[PDB]
RNA sequence: CCCGAGAAGGGAGGUGCAAAGUGCCUGAAACCUGAUAGUGAUGGAACGAUACGGCAUGAAAGGAUCUCUGGCAUGAAGGAAUCAUUCGCGAGGAUGUAGUACGAAUGUCACUGCCAGUGUCGUAUCUUACGUUUUGAAGAACGGGCCAGGGAGUGUAUCUU
RNA sequence: AGCUUGUAGUCCGUAAGGGAGACAACCCAGCCCGUGGUUAAGGUCCCCAAGUGUCGACUAAGUGUUAAUACUAAAGGGCGU
RNA sequence: UGUUCGGGUCGAAGCAGGGCUGUGAAGUCCUGUGGACCGUUCACAAACGAAAAUCCUGGUAAUAGUAGCAGCAAAGCAGG
RNA sequence: CCCUAACUGGAGUCCGGUGAAGCUUACAUUCUAGUGCACAGUCUAGAGACCUCUAGGGGGAAGUGAAGACCCCGUGGAGC
RNA sequence: GGAGAUCGUGAGCUGGGUUUAGACCGUCGUGAGACAGGUCGGUUACUAUCUACUAGAGGUGCCCGAGGUCUGCGGGUAAGC
């Protein structure tokens, strides 16, 4: 419904950041992405999501393994999220057009904060047998990304 | 370096375990397959093949066949050694069937309590016969 | 309750049923020398089956005289190498490898496998290895070997397969003496096992993956009316009431085949050289045709086609000198008829 | 103004004492995301109490003859060691040394910069939740997923004290 | 009959703490808080604080290593000792 | 509520965490947050205290990225 | 049925999207025996146990669903 | 051969019997109705949280770094009868 606070808050003179604001995407999938991803340089993170989108690349899974096979090479569980990954490379690229903005260089910049948040939930049903109406909700998702150029 | 040779095994085990307890040395117990179990050859051969055929294969007691390993639980049962001070006990005690090629030549010690001359009659078995009775090769 | 009585379903001896370790069978013991020094063990590939008409020359059978047709197994079996020698050092807790010497030249293929042992010390080695003998640290002596499968075409593999293998000798000098003759050499199916001999043979039997009770363990199906209430190829109770657990004897859906398995008593019925005696017309199915020197063993052997199967002298033998076999026709019509 | 397909949203920048930014005052908990401290892939379970330690913290609101470490004096109950003699078959006992040295604590003099507290983990001892029904509840008896809020001896008349 | 129904005492119920492996009611003990000491029941080979204690015998069966006990097998026999 | 004496925009109530006191019910103070009300003496009242009622209302978990999105009419593909 | 085998389509399995519900005081990697309201994952003494994940059929959780409809009791009902 | 495993085993099956509501026969009862007789008919719920097991993986521990070959503490076997 509103603006939200972020988490963290880096300092603004070498960081820039960004919000995703409620999207309807899966706040799990969302979370393993930014687990994976938080800690990497900004291009590096593009091209790793670029590569799960396009599924030459595996999120590894460790906290919400359930439904997920194993995947080839190093690794347990792990999934394809390309929602979330489309997602969170919206937020990326947003991040990165605001450290421009601020006449700082995204291709020097890391992401140290990206954390999702769930936002206000939509709520529908589902139909059930014996005259029973049970919950389908739209959930929304906060994601929440902090590039700096130090570390 | 306790020399078992001729020991009783209940005994040579309490006095380790008491000593492993006191905190203040790593216990080496050479020649295991030399310790002795007073009573009659059948009465102790009954009682190992029954503990040593009894548990269940996933979880029961797995009760070993080397002498070494036997009298290493000896030991193991007069000791905390669920406790972290008995687990410290357990990793400074080491039992070997003969002597190690490390340890020979070094100085041994006999518990002189342990000594199977103080029992009155012939009725014992080595440690080794029990083991290889059980069908340990060593 | 007045009870039925049935067999146990399956063999609880090959627990757990799980996939093989390894490709290559390993063998747990070796048999007692019996002659003169050689190898106790060869390793070939697998090419299938065909048949043969041979006089029954088995002693004591009904059939003994006749012509009896005969399924056989072609194990192609070129030359392998003697790759090492390992001593072994025998204590309370068991045999130890104490020493080794590699062959100063090796097969350029085997660094597919491993880094290639380098020309170095063999003269030192095998010095330090006879010191090892003499002052009583050597309870015995095994050869590394390793095959040469590049020499094949139904097998798609370059890379040698490493096993140790037993030397038959009366005492351990003799071992050595023999050791250090066949050390680097190439060693033929001929200078291992003789026609008309019984041998063992072990591999990894057929992979079928995770399969039912009713395939792996050989449960019965739901019978009658219960064939379709819904359990048909599933077990009829996991257990008890008490104990409150699920017994490991209890079958159970699993991987099955892929296991090392080792049959005893499989008779060579001839060491050939010419691939072209054996292969049938349109060549083995999915193998091709067999090009060097090969070997038939009568009856089935575990194992797919272009499997290493490992042969080593029998352990549990009974027959006495069998002879040489009188094939009077190998199979060579189409498998694909 | 920039990014964004954008009449979304975000960033930057403003308004205002304060974002209080439109179902917008304050804004708890459950729940969820992240961070920090401790611990952690050889480990045993009413999740704590008690004692002692490791690590972290210890700004305010707590101590400054307070904390640490010692000396000296007085010290209740209790009370040795060692040695001598003697008794006992022996393990030992008795007498003397000795109601001494010591001893809760109470004072006093120095030394010291921590201590109290808090979080987490470890070692030791103890404890099988809570409410209820029950002779008997850890029960394989009943009740509660969790948190917030609501939730049960009141009035009239009359008698008695 | 760990059954049922009486009676006297004492307990649990409503009884901590200490000890019996654990133990509603068995033993010590009834218990305000803190500290020191000495004991009770019970224990002293190790687990586990304190005896591999003393004297005199018995047992060869791992018998036994089980106060009360709902938790512990008899008649009968033994040129076993 | 009556009555006595107060505090508050130089920051009330409430909230999160902490210090101290009290056997305790609890009280008080500190930091942050908050933005307008709050206490206290002696008395008097009550719609006055919750962990429990398969309690009620609301909010929200685990289950779980799981079941379902198949069975009765298996329907889509190329190019633009 | 002896005695099952192969094959076909739909599920399942694996991937993308969407996305519930039901058991739940807590803890919980167990196994044996005893004990205990005499049917214990948690008590006692032992025996085991490195953690996480996937698939799988349902041994156990005296699994979940429903204040037992059988029996008795209630100076409770109803119909006949 | 016999017996134990909640007279093992319905979140495995079955449903013939017993143990609902319907009806018939005999008997009993004035009757409604009943019978420890007989007879015909009569709905078998759940997506597995934990634990256990069967198999398959990812780690961490051990460890010069890696690879290969072995050993065998142990577990299992009825591998034969
Ligand atoms: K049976
Ligand atoms: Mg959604
Ligand atoms: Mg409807
Ligand atoms: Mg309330
Ligand atoms: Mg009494
Ligand atoms: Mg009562
Ligand atoms: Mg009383
Ligand atoms: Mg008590
Ligand atoms: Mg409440
Ligand atoms: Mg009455
Ligand atoms: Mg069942």
């Amino acid at each position: 419904m509103a603006r939200i606070n972020y988490s963290i808050n880096g300092d603004p003179e070498t960081t820039s950041k960004a919000m995703g604001s409620e999207l309807h995407i899966s706040p799990k999938k969302s979370r393993e992405v930014c687990c994976k991803i938080k800690g990497m340089k900004a291009s590096e993170a593009r091209k790793f999501l670029e590569d799960v989108i396009a599924m030459k690349q595996a999120v590894p899974f460790k906290k919400h393994h359930d439904g997920s096979g194993h995947r080839k090479g190093p690794m347990a569980a792990g999934k394809y999220p390309i929602s979330a990954s489309k997602e969170i490379l919206k937020v990326l690229k947003n991040a990165e057009s605001n450290a421009e903005y601020k006449g700082l260089e995204p291709a020097n910049m890391y992401i140290i904060h990206a954390a999702i948040q769930r936002g206000r939930v939509i709520h529908g049903f589902m139909p059930r047998a014996r005259g029973r109406a049970t919950p389908k909700d739209t959930e929304t998702v906060n994601i929440e990304m902090i590039l700096s150029e130090v570390r | 370096v306790i020399d078992a040779k001729g020991l009783i095994l209940g005994r040579l085990a309490s006095s380790v375990a008491k000593q492993l307890l006191s905190g203040d040395e790593k216990v080496y117990i050479i020649n295991a397959e030399q310790a002795i179990i007073s009573g009659s050859r059948a009465a102790t051969l009954r009682e190992y093949r029954e503990t040593r055929e009894r548990g269940a294969t996933e979880f029961g007691p797995y009760f070993p066949k080397r002498p070494d390993r036997i009298l290493k639980r000896t030991i193991r049962g007069m000791l905390p050694y669920k406790r972290a001070r008995g687990r410290d006990a357990m990793s400074r005690l080491k039992v070997y069937v003969g002597v190690p090629y490390e340890l020979k030549g070094a100085e041994t010690v006999t518990i002189p309590d342990a000594d199977m001359r103080l029992l009155s009659s012939s009725r014992y078995v080595e440690l080794g016969e029990v083991s290889q009775k059980m069908g340990s090769k060593f | 309750m007045a009870s039925i009585h049935r067999p146990k379903r399956g063999s609880l001896a090959f627990s757990p049923r799980k996939r093989a370790k390894s490709h290559i069978p390993r063998f747990r013991a070796w048999p007692e020398a019996t002659g003169e020094p050689k190898l106790q063990s060869f390793a070939g590939y697998k090419v299938g089956m065909t048949h043969v008409i041979m006089v029954d020359d088995t002693k004591n059978s009904l059939t003994q005289g006749m012509e009896i047709s005969v399924p056989v197994t072609v194990i192609e079996t070129p030359a392998i190498r003697v790759a090492a020698i390992r001593a072994y050092a025998e204590d309370s807790t068991g045999e130890k490898a104490i020493a080794e010497v590699w062959a100063a030249d090796l097969d350029p293929e085997l660094k597919r496998r491993i880094p290639i042992p380098a020309a170095g010390n063999q003269a030192e080695a095998l010095e330090n290895i006879g010191k090892l003998i003499e002052e009583g640290r050597v309870s015995d002596v095994r050869a590394v070997i390793y095959t040469l499968p590049k020499s094949l075409t139904g097998v798609p593999k370059k890379v040698p397969d490493i096993m140790e293998s037993g030397i038959s000798a009366r005492d351990l000098g003799t071992k050595f003496e023999y050791s250090k003759t066949i050390l680097g050499t190439l060693v033929s199916v001929t200078d291992v096992f003789k026609n008309g001999t019984l041998v063992d043979t072990a591999a990894i039997t057929i992979g079928k993956g995770t399969q039912g009770p009713v395939k792996r363990w050989g449960i019965q199906l739901m019978k009658g009316k219960h064939s379709r209430q819904g359990s048909l190829r599933q077990v009829g109770t996991l257990g008890a009431f008490n104990p409150s657990r699920v017994s490991w004897r209890v079958p159970q859906m699993g991987q099955m085949g892929y296991h090392q398995r080792t049959e005893f008593n499989k008779r060579i019925l001839k060491i050939g050289s010419d691939g072209e005696e054996v292969t049938p017309e349109g060549g083995f199915i999915n193998y091709g045709l067999v090009r060097g020197d090969y070997i038939l063993i009568k009856g089935s052997v575990p194992g797919p086609s272009k499997r290493l199967i490992r042969l080593r002298d029998p352990i549990r033998a009974k027959k006495a000198d069998l002879g040489e076999p009188n094939i009077l026709y190998i199979s060579r019509e189409s498998k694909q008829g």
